[PDB]
């Protein structure tokens, strides 16, 4: 009972940290999303690029797959 | 250890042995992370648990084999 | 309103903190955000320090991350 | 069914856990919560020691953070 209320709770947590707006979790993903696209990339480029971009949509606490994502 | 025993007793104060030998981290030096069960003071709250006074003669224990191994 | 709605906000995770993580830590993380303003910060680093935040207000769990956060 | 049933032995790893290794002494807390009186601490001393006898009387023995808090 306790971890699913504490599951619950950690997901509110996660669900009002959307910058309370809701466009996205974090500044930098939205920010790596129009970036890829407002740079003239070759389609061997620009379309991987879109397909890791995928990779977003995590922050840190949470997946570290955002953490070399947005190096990267 | 008997000489400082002695010492203290000059001094009229009390005397404890704490050894430091065998030991590579701040863990027995300081405590530990506040935040679970499980944390433990270092060597010196024990030697202050162990003696009555505000003041007493703390004996460090093979201080020479003190080298950095882990925990810096 | 507004911002009356964030303190809100911060009104659940203070009141739901209690004894989760570090109980004793609560004091020194809310100290850190109140430093983030009050502490003329350039905006990248206030922007890392709320990503540090959010990786904060932990109802996950009382995980080193939550430690090493603070820390930072 | 076979993930429902590993998680149930993790579950059954943290409760069998509690016995030889965690211990708590209910019977000492008026002790405890008497001799802060009669001992002289000092400001900061005394400070911390209505800080950690404030964080029991709320929880004392069902939060890793109140028995490492009695404890301290």
């Amino acid at each position: 009972d306790t971890n699913q209320r504490e599951y619950y709770l950690r997901e509110q947590m996660k669900a009002i940290q959307k910058e309370l707006g809701g466009e996205d979790g974090l500044s930098d993903l939205e920010a790596l999303r129009k970036k890829i696209e407002e740079v003239g990339m070759p389609e061997a480029v620009k379309t991987k690029a879109l397909k890791e971009l995928d990779r977003l949509e995590r922050m840190q606490q949470g997946s570290p797959e955002a953490t070399v994502a947005r190096t990267y | 250890t008997s000489l400082g025993r002695s010492i203290a007793r000059s001094m009229n104060r009390k005397f404890h042995r704490i050894s430091l030998g065998g030991v590579r981290d701040e863990a027995e030096i300081r405590g530990h992370r506040r935040t679970y069960i499980g944390a433990m003071p270092g060597k010196l709250i024990h030697a202050m648990k162990q003696v009555g006074v505000i003041n007493p003669v703390i004996l460090l224990d093979e201080i020479d084999k003190m080298s950095s191994d882990w925990r810096g």
